[PDB]
RNA sequence: UUAAUAUUUGUUUAAUGAAAAGUAUUUUAUUAUUAUAUUGUAUAGUAUUAUUAUAGUGUAUAGUUUUUUAAAAAUAUAAAAAUAUUGUUAA
């Protein structure tokens, strides 16, 4: 039909929806930290909120999309 | 019942992009090439 | 044939085949179990 | 039978305070002659070995989980895992 | 609006005229306390505004993950080994799945008495002193829906129970009380079906 | 016989007591011993007040040991406890006594008045039954009786308090522990030493090892400026060093009088925090920086040694620590000879040794690895050790063993 | 065609200097009433980027951005200082939302008010670099604050080159060499640099290497060719010219004092 | 002899004119900031409670006054702890029948809890100055560290 | 074996983990406490460029 | 165990912990700082008398000022549960971590389990189909209904399932057997024993099985005529 | 010639509504230890998992099948409604 196979898998992979404000994107972290009652669950980890800037290794190297 | 040859010489010489291939990984990409080296041998060790 | 590219020795580089600093990073990085060994096995059980 | 005694088959009540004030329980407890003449407080927890009068299995269970809590035998409830006890 | 009503309806001495001077400061003196006792009423005893949350907006909560859904089950590439190895394994150990939460329950349930009321009533307060340790160590595949998948749960419920955590604590007790006497007496009239739910059932819509 | 029995009901009662879980130890002047040792590793898995776990999870019998007790003990710096070690026929009756009536005061009544998964320390020298600063409930070994009143008049609360001391520190996780093991290794790096521990704290007070540990952090800075003036920067000792510090330091020749810091031949530094100093320590690790490598070379190099001579022989071997207080650096020479014999007549020893096992038809408590403790002189004990001395001969050592 | 960031929540006495706008969600379009809208994946996506390039710009001070990020990142970097300046709780709770780190949140809040009391608008300094960035052919465009040397913990740093080593500080001018950072900034920049010498980080960097060389991309070393990136020697060097401070304070002479006490042994 | 305010260090006293007015709509937007949370307010309330309980919030207030040795900053910090004793579980609101009034009780699970806190607590010119700097957790929220600085003026 | 050997790898495993969070929590305690000591050396009040008499009048908070 | 010519500084378990690369200053700024911090919470803990305070007091102001400096963040919040700390509900995790577990405190539990055990012993005696049932309704009247105890999902499951059996068996028996006013429901021999069985438990809170209610669908299908 | 073309555009990034393996190849290196013939080694990739020889005290910083950017048109997305149309049921 014309629909671009990596262009449809990257768009059903992540979301598009954007955030409307700072107290919404507040209001949604409040709320995403939620069990799942019969789903499957996802592992909150207690850093998965916390900085990663120093987990992460590729956080502080050099970078040419953010320029150093 | 097919081979596949990813990057081999054309009908007028090796070029650049194969060369890049001959020095660095020893062979030519495909494998069918036998390394022959024979005159920089002489050129140099000899 | 990636060890007789970089490790092997060449006319420009010299043997890295019994180099630490080049051969590292060949152990896994999660540890695994042992492997199961017969002859251990054997000789702790030994069959009556 | 001993299973059919704690429940109302066939008003004044009292209270038991040792091992010896219940005889249902007092019937299967395999204690030893020497720590214990059977002034065991019921409330407090002790392992003394029992002995289950349907399968004869002798283990290891508390006297306050046994009688507050009415706790069955391994081998009759399915924990020992014995051919009488194995499915197949 | 209905502050500014009932305080200004409370006219009982405005002698010292001092309210911003009370508000930005200590009290003038102990005889006029009846502006005293509405501020700290307002202040304290009235619940923050907007802290009650729609079921909506917790079903747009999810309305993400059934929007993914969605779009893979109608534009999905054909997946590969592994993906499909994935898939199969899941499919195979979910009944494993289910009797292992099952035992997991039943352990709990009959090792320390934390019966699915005292379940739903953690859930409902957000405490996690009606379980043990090793209910929070339970794997994260399980470990949500051990606690609170054997008793019945609606969005209508998970929204309050948002409220409730959003909601100061004794007031989320006498709520959650209340809530649970109405429940109740909802489980002894459900004997018959009302217009709605004959209405639903005749039509064939879920809630 | 009655030594066998006596090692037998030692080996009951410390199995129900771990099946109880709780974990014993008995703090000596010189150092502590861990006699029970209950499933530490397992994370706390229930609050209730009675836990009993019949199994072993950390004992196997194809294993035999596990490769972590190890590391809990060594970062501990716990000695093993040994019934036919711990002294006299009447010392080792009033240990088994005392553990047998600990064995019963449990089983008696287990539950919230004496509740599981807490720390209890045997004293010899303690006037009365008290909970020290840690969370671990210490006992007096002189008041048998009253062991059953203190600890039925110990307080809910208390009993709340020690438990969580006890599941916050040397168990499991051990958050408090592990972030105090850290700041020791961030004072270690300063002192380019491998690890700096504090001995004797297990029973004793925290205010002193807080204030060490705060004041180390406070002076951090003179230390480091005075090893990169003064060049006190040892590869070998950075590799491998040993700092010890306590509350307070006895001597080795007068256990009343008090010494400011200890040179050992092993190469560990032991100091005191009563009368030490930033200059102090300094003036002791500049005037022994050039000797303790030397004497660590040396004394590694005598312990592989002797884990040869263990592999091949059967005797395990063992030092005095008396005899190593009392030679103060001059027992690596005694050692160096004493394994210069043992390799030079090694091939006889064994063929020896296997003779006295195989004689010995009836023994009431036998080992086939017989303990030897290498000593200043000659002495015997009924147990299974030998109390070998340093200066030894083939001969003299047959005679010592059997005529 | 109606923003829903107008419906205002928790309205304070006073109009808000913009009153319509967040103002750091900034409605990306192409009419001049809106920012430039950088190429992304969805707005999702494009409000991500700008997150975590503001987050970026506020910790190291300055950013390197190639096309139509750079006036997105200006703009932004100007509402991060206006909301600095007003220093209300609940802007910083807005900006602690908005931001990636609560510890460059708290910097900003921490260092901005002192940088820009005397400035109005336009905070923030674009320069377009005549250099573009080689793989797209797209101009890249310097974002720095402006005024670094008369307050702020960065102060006579050099920008015109790196440093040797991406985890060391910055160059600074021998004009300003004596001035020293806070030291909650210090320590969590030590703690950020230190992950870069292990050896597990040089593990997986090799691998990344091998991966990179697996999916084909040219003029990278094999991972038995790389070098690490930090050595004992030279962390001991390094550590020892950082270290090396005679100043308000000398060391003990232990050898001259009294200091020593009768020990156990030893000589 | 006298124990005269707990103030904070950097607030000046304020001047307000005695015409002053809020607007109808402006008077019920007023944001206070966070008072002090912190573990020497909560222990003071919870010791001011043990000595009176139950007891109407404006007697509370009366009583911490009366009381020489108070860390307080206002009956706003008081109104904030015991919003926090609240919603921490030590204290309950409940409304009296003849007087149709809210009252402050102790909660009977946290009794035993005051009780061992005043015992460890309870086991001549002063002025005590309340200085506070705010911070965010790991979590993004934003908090305020206190401390205070008690000096004997005469 | 392998059964045992792995829960004996995995419970180091998550040991080590949480070990790391908790020290990662205490760390950054330890920088919150050093940046307020070195804010009341400095005599910068994080609370805008306006200074104290706006939090005294706490009008906007 | 290290082949390599050179070797990595830091290691995998300590990362910030040296704090090699902090100025001396900030160093002891820091240092002096934690021992501050740490003597006001000791003193917070354990007041001494008359307050000597040595370390935390100043006198740079010219007189006696002694800064207690309060502690902060003592307790500690994991990202699982950052939604209490976005609300402000840190007393409530102060709260659930100090206070002593529900299971320990419910005395109710010594009863429910000990009754539910016995529930479980009855079924598993092996009596005939009809004395069986009706033993099990006596002693679920007697016991469970006057005092609301909650009844195992698999209890109930098999209690009904053998309800569903001797229901059809005695319904061929009477059928057998035969070879006013009377309500319908009352044909069936346990429908309104599965129906109060069924209904105690939706109020009990206990999940209800496919198998209970297909039972019960089938009692409820084998009735002779309509009704509401 | 088509061709200044069509489709592609990938170096830690917006990290992911997530994480416990087996099997067959390719490539090989001085591993340690129990310490008695021979035999096949480790990591890393690649292909596969219905048709039971992979599911438990609790799961690898896991991001190549995840892919760049300062325009309109074409095209895709009706999970792109704060439209409309039709049909079904219900008051
Ligand atoms: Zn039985």
């Amino acid at each position: 039909y014309g629909r671009r196979y990596r262009k449809m898998e990257t768009r059903s992979k992540r979301r598009m929806r954007p955030y409307a404000s700072l107290g919404e994107i507040g209001l949604e972290n409040e709320l995403r930290k939620e069990p799942r009652i019969n789903a499957k669950g996802l592992n909150n980890t207690d850093d998965e909120d916390w900085p990663r800037h120093t987990k992460s290794w590729g956080d502080g190297m050099p970078s040419m999309r953010y320029g150093s | 019942p097919t081979l596949y040859l990813y990057r081999f010489p054309g009908p007028h010489g090796p070029g650049p992009y194969t060369m890049k291939y001959w020095w660095t990984l020893g062979c030519f990409p495909t494998g069918m090439e036998v390394p022959f080296r024979l005159h920089e041998f002489l050129s140099t060790y000899q | 044939c990636s060890m007789r590219v970089s490790i092997y020795s060449r006319p420009g580089k010299v043997s890295r085949l019994n180099n630490a600093d080049a051969t590292w990073h060949n152990r896994s990085r999660k540890e695994k179990p042992p492997d199961f060994d017969p002859s251990a096995f054997r000789r702790r059980y030994r069959d009556s | 039978c001993p299973s059919c005694e704690d429940r109302g088959l066939s008003q004044n009540s009292e209270l038991k305070r040792f091992l010896k004030d219940s005889p249902l329980l007092l019937a299967e407890a395999q204690l030893q002659p020497h720590e214990d003449p059977g002034t065991i407080a019921l409330r407090s927890n002790k392992l003394v070995c029992w002995k289950c009068r349907r399968c004869t299995y002798e283990f290891v269970a508390s006297v306050a989980d046994r009688f507050l809590r009415y706790k069955r035998c391994p081998q009759c409830t399915g924990e020992k895992r014995t051919p009488l006890n194995l499915l197949s | 609006e209905k502050q500014r009503k009932e305080l200004d309806k409370i006219q009982s001495g405005y002698v010292t005229e001092r309210e911003l001077h009370i508000g930005c400061d200590k009290p003038l003196g102990g005889n006029a306390n009846e502006i005293a006792r509405v501020i700290d009423e307002q202040a304290l005893i009235s619940p923050t505004p907007g802290e009650k949350c729609s079921t909506a907006l917790r079903e747009l909560m999810e309305n993400e993950v059934d929007r993914r859904n969605h779009m893979m089950d109608k534009f999905g590439q054909p997946v590969g080994a592994r993906e499909f190895h994935r898939l199969f394994k899941e499919l195979r150990h979910a009944d494993n799945e289910a009797e292992t939460i099952e035992r997991h329950q039943t352990r709990l349930v009959e090792e320390y008495g934390v019966y699915p009321s005292l379940r739903l009533d953690a859930y409902m307060l957000d405490d996690d002193t009606y379980f043990p340790e090793w209910v929070n160590a339970l794997p994260y595949s399980i470990r949500d829906r051990v606690k609170f998948g054997s008793l019945g749960l609606t969005e209508k419920d998970e929204a309050l129970r948002v409220t409730l955590g959003r909601m100061p604590l004794d007031r989320r007790r006498r709520e959650w009380e209340r809530l649970k006497k109405a429940k109740e007496y909802k489980a002894a009239k459900e004997e018959t079906l009302t217009l709605a739910e004959l209405r639903d059932a005749r039509q064939g819509k879920r809630r | 016989q009655q030594s066998g029995t006596l090692y037998i009901r030692g080996d009951k009662s410390i199995e129900m007591l771990r099946r109880f879980g709780v974990l014993l130890i008995i703090e000596e002047e010189g150092v502590t011993y861990l006699v029970t040792l209950p499933d530490v590793l397992d994370k706390p898995v229930d609050d209730t007040p009675s836990t009993y776990t019949p199994a072993r999870s950390l004992i196997g019998p194809d294993g035999e040991i596990d490769p972590r007790v190890q590391d809990y003990i060594r970062d501990r710096g716990l000695r093993a406890f040994d019934l036919r070690m711990a002294g006299s026929h009447s010392s080792v009756e009033r240990f088994v006594s005392a553990f047998e009536r600990l064995e019963r005061l449990y089983e008696v009544h287990r539950g919230r008045a004496m509740r599981s998964c807490v720390c209890l320390v045997l004293s010899i020298k303690a006037p009365k039954c008290y909970v020290a600063e840690d969370g671990c409930i210490v006992l007096s070994v002189q008041q048998m009786p009253m062991w059953e009143e203190f600890l039925l008049s110990l307080p809910q609360e208390v009993w709340q308090s020690c438990v969580q001391m006890h599941r916050d520190w040397r168990v499991g996780n051990a958050p408090k522990f592990h972030e105090q093991q850290r700041q020791l290794m961030k004072v270690a790096d300063m002192f380019h030493f491998f690890r700096v521990r504090l001995d004797g704290c297990i029973g004793s007070q925290t205010d002193w090892q807080q204030q060490f540990i705060l004041s180390m952090q406070k002076e951090e800075m003179i230390v480091r400026n005075a090893v990169k003036k003064y060049n006190l920067k040892s590869e070998l000792l950075k590799r491998r060093g040993e700092i010890c510090v306590s509350n307070t330091l006895r001597s080795a020749v007068d256990p009343t009088k008090e010494i400011g810091y200890r040179i050992g031949g092993d190469g560990r530094v032991y100091f005191n925090h009563s009368a030490m100093n930033t200059g102090q320590m300094l003036r002791a690790l500049k005037d022994n920086l050039r000797r303790l490598e030397t004497f660590q070379k040396q004394h590694d190099d005598a312990v592989a040694t002797l884990e040869h001579m263990s592999r091949s022989i059967p005797v395990d071997f063992s030092v005095d620590t008396n005899w190593k207080l009392r030679e103060e650096g001059n027992l690596v020479s005694c050692l160096q000879r004493f394994v210069r014999t043992i390799k030079a007549n090694q091939t006889q020893l064994s063929a020896f040794l296997t003779m006295l096992l195989k004689k010995r038809d009836g023994a009431g408590a036998p080992k086939k690895r017989m303990v030897w403790i290498i000593s200043e002189r000659f002495d015997t004990l009924p147990s299974g050790v030998v109390y070998i001395p340093w200066d030894v001969d083939f001969d003299s050592i047959k005679k010592h063993l059997l005529p | 065609k109606a923003r829903y960031a107008g419906i205002d929540d928790n309205p304070t006495i006073t109009y808000k200097p913009w009153d319509t706008t967040e103002p750091l969600m900034a409605d990306y379009g192409w009419t001049r009433g809106k920012l430039p809208k950088f190429r992304a994946r969805s707005p999702f996506h494009r409000q991500q980027i700008a997150r975590r390039m503001v987050t970026e710009m506020i910790r190291k001070d300055y950013c390197i951005v190639g096309g139509a990020r750079a006036p997105a990142l200006r703009i932004l970097a100007d509402h991060v200082v206006e909301l600095a300046k007003a220093g209300d709780t609940d802007s910083r709770q807005q900006l602690a939302y908005f931001l990636h780190d609560p510890l460059m949140v708290d910097k900003a809040f921490d260092e901005y008010p002192r940088r820009f009391k005397d400035m109005n608008a336009k905070y923030a300094m674009m320069t377009r670099l005549k250099s573009r960035r080689r793989t797209d052919a797209v101009a890249m465009y310097f974002v720095e604050y402006k005024n670094r040397d008369m307050s702020d913990n960065h102060k006579g740093e050099d920008y015109s080159a790196g440093p040797e080593r991406f985890f060391l500080p910055p160059r600074i001018v021998e004009t300003e060499k004596g001035i020293q950072r806070p030291p909650h900034m210090q320590m969590a920049f030590d703690r950020w640099a230190s992950k870069f010498k292990t050896e597990e980080f040089h593990h997986w960097w090799r691998l990344r290497h091998a991966k990179l060389r697996y999916w084909g991309v040219r003029n990278v070393p094999h991972p038995s060719d790389v070098d690490p990136l930090w050595t004992e020697k030279e962390e001991e060097e390094w550590h020892n010219e950082m270290l090396a401070n005679t100043g308000e304070y000398e060391d003990l002479d232990l050898d001259d004092e009294s200091y020593t006490a009768a020990g156990e042994g030893g000589e | 002899v006298v124990y005269r305010g707990a103030k904070m260090k950097n607030w000046p006293e304020q001047r307000i004119p005695e015409n002053f007015k809020f607007t109808e709509e402006q008077r019920f937007r007023t944001k206070a900031i966070p008072r002090d949370v912190g573990t020497i307010p909560r222990n003071f309330v919870l010791g001011v409670l043990y000595r009176h309980q139950p007891c109407e919030v404006g007697g509370l207030w009366e009583h911490c006054t009366n009381d020489p040795e108070i860390v307080l900053d206002s009956k706003r910090h008081l109104r904030e702890v015991l919003k926090q004793a609240r919603e921490e579980g030590f204290v309950t609101f409940e409304r009296d029948a003849i007087s149709n009034e809210w009252l402050c009780f102790l909660t009977r699970e946290r009794y035993e809890e005051v009780q061992r806190i005043v015992t460890a607590k309870s086991e001549r010119f002063q002025q005590r100055e309340i200085d506070y700097l705010p911070y965010t957790d790991l979590n993004g929220k934003v908090n305020f560290m206190w401390w205070y600085e008690t000096r004997d003026v005469q | 074996k392998r059964i045992d050997t792995a829960k004996r790898m995995r419970r180091d495993r998550r040991r080590i983990e949480e070990l790391k969070t908790l020290e990662f929590w205490g760390w950054y305690m330890k920088l919150q406490r050093v940046r307020g000591r070195w804010c009341r050396e400095q005599g910068v009040s994080s609370r805008g460029v306006y200074g104290p008499a706006v939090d005294a009048a706490e009008l906007w908070g | 165990e290290c082949r390599t010519s050179y070797r990595f500084a830091v290691k995998d378990e300590e990362r910030g912990l040296y704090d090699h690369g902090v100025t001396p200053d900030a160093r002891t700024l820091a240092a002096e700082a934690e021992a501050q911090y740490r003597a006001s919470s000791e003193f917070l803990h354990a007041p001494a008398g008359g307050l000597p305070a040595p370390e935390l007091h100043m006198e740079v102001d010219g007189t006696s000022v002694s800064c207690i400096a309060a502690p902060f963040g003592e307790e500690y919040v994991p990202s699982s549960k950052e939604r209490f700390a976005h609300r402000g509900h840190v007393g409530d995790l102060s709260r659930q971590r100090t206070s002593d577990r529900k299971y320990l405190l419910d005395a109710r539990s010594h009863l429910n389990i000990r009754k539910e055990r016995q529930l479980s012993e009855l079924l598993s005696a092996p009596m005939p189909l009809l004395q069986k049932s009706n033993e099990i309704q006596q002693m679920l009247l007697s016991d469970f209904y006057p005092q609301n105890l909650v009844v195992s999902s698999r209890n109930v499951e098999a209690v009904i399932a053998l309800w569903a059996q001797c229901s059809l068996e005695q319904c061929i028996a009477g059928l057998n057997s035969q070879r006013h006013e009377v309500d319908a429901v009352d044909s069936v021999p346990f429908l309104n024993h599965m129906k109060r069985l069924y209904f105690h438990s939706r109020q009990t809170h206990v999940a209800p099985t496919p198998l209970v209610l297909e039972y019960v669908m089938t009692a409820l299908g084998n009735v002779t005529t309509a009704d509401s």
